[PDB]
């Protein structure tokens, strides 16, 4: 999956 | 804090 | 006398491209003219010989595109040690120190390394058998990251020397390996960490410029390998005054990697995180993806070298590589992961910085 920010990456991790 | 596994068993703090 | 080498992995050897390695004192206007000669000895048999490259800073020689043919002459040759044929190369706090990148093209542009990375103006890629640049802007983002990286105040220079495919040369390696040198003599900086993310076999001109660069002050971090086998057998792993990095995962497990995984043996100086490793994905300026092998694994590595010499600038290599040993973690890596024989040879650390 490739996370358009790193808030994205933060709430899907 | 989060903080990425990989950052925290090299010893990286947040 | 000189010998002849050439890659004992039958698919990755450059047949027509050779590597004339002089003897360790050669001068360069000695070496313009050892090629010189080959290319009139050639002539005279009706061979065509084209000279690419003349080395000079670590290694003395040049590299020549010729029939295969000529081999038994171009060893006669005065000055020669060895020739060795191409093969190709496969993608696997810090303030004071520079650290060189010898990977795909990178995109610099991109939020999480923006103004963290200068570009040179250094390429050397085979040709081509968001997608070019996303091993080298991952590990960037590994090493000096703004969210994700383990020396966020290191500096990185940039050479181009894989290309879309992830695939480079031993002699395109060997030309960027040279650059750096040339770069630090023009230019000279802080302390140089040199970060190789691939791997090629067993390659001895390889190992030569690498152990040449590492005697000449340059820390020189690399890959293991993502072959699932002993280190010792390809290159620049197997080069002793390098820092090998293995990969190990969150359950102090060695990543596996398909059907294979990371390398192993007594070649390995460390493991660090290789497995499931956020950081920049070249998609878009602010994207992220996660990653795997060991060359993630060396970026880690890289980062924590970076950050030890900026806080002890005057550590010599023998000590930087006392340090990382001695601030890894002990016995955590699970050894019945290995093979048999290899579990003894197999430094059970794992990379961390000092607390
Ligand atoms: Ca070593």
């Amino acid at each position: 999956t490739v996370f358009t920010s790193w808030e994205e990456y933060l709430d899907w991790v | 804090c989060f903080i990425p596994w990989n950052l925290q068993r090299i010893g990286l703090l947040c | 006398t000189a010998t002849f080498h050439r890659c004992a992995k039958d698919p990755w050897r450059l047949p027509g491209t050779y590597v004339v390695v002089l003897k360790e004192e050669t001068h360069l206007s000695q070496s313009e003219r050892t090629a010189r000669r080959l290319q009139a000895q050639a002539a005279r048999r009706g061979y065509l010989t084209k000279i690419l490259h003349v080395f000079h800073g670590l290694l003395p020689g040049f590299l020549v595109k010729m029939s295969g043919d000529l081999l038994e002459l171009a060893l006669k040759l005065p000055h020669v040690d060895y020739i060795e044929e191409d093969s190709s190369v496969f993608a696997q706090g810090g303030s004071l120190v520079e650290v060189y990148l010898l990977d795909t093209s990178i995109q610099s542009d991109h939020r999480e390394i923006e103004g963290r990375v200068m570009v040179t103006d250094f390429e050397n890629v085979p040709e081509e058998d968001s997608k070019c640049d996303s091993h080298g802007t991952h590990l960037a983002g590994v090493v000096s990251g703004r969210d994700a990286g383990v020396a966020k105040g290191a500096s990185m220079r940039s050479l181009r020397v894989l290309n879309c495919q992830g695939k480079g040369t031993v002699s395109g390696t060997l030309i960027g390996l040279e650059f750096i040198r040339k770069s630090q003599l023009v230019q000279p900086v802080g302390p140089l960490v040199v970060l190789l993310p691939l791997a090629g076999g067993y390659s001895r001109v390889l190992n030569a410029a690498c152990q040449r660069l590492a005697r000449a002050g340059v820390v020189l971090v690399t890959a293991a390998g993502n072959f699932r086998d002993d280190a010792c057998l390809y290159s620049p792993a197997s080069a002793p005054e390098v820092i090998t990095v293995g990969a190990t995962n969150a359950q102090d497990q060695p990543v596996t990697l398909g059907t294979l995984g990371t390398n192993f043996g007594r070649c390995v100086d460390l493991f660090a995180p290789g497995e499931d490793i956020i950081g920049a994905s070249s998609d878009c300026s602010t994207c992220f993806v996660s990653q795997s092998g060991t060359s993630q694994a060396a970026a880690h590595v890289a980062g924590i070298a970076a950050m030890m010499l900026s806080a002890e600038p005057e550590l010599t290599l023998a000590e930087l590589r006392q340090r990382l040993i001695h601030f890894s973690a002990k016995d955590v890596i699970n050894e019945a992961w290995f093979p048999e024989d290899q579990r003894v040879l197999t430094p059970n650390l794992v990379a961390a910085l000092p607390p």
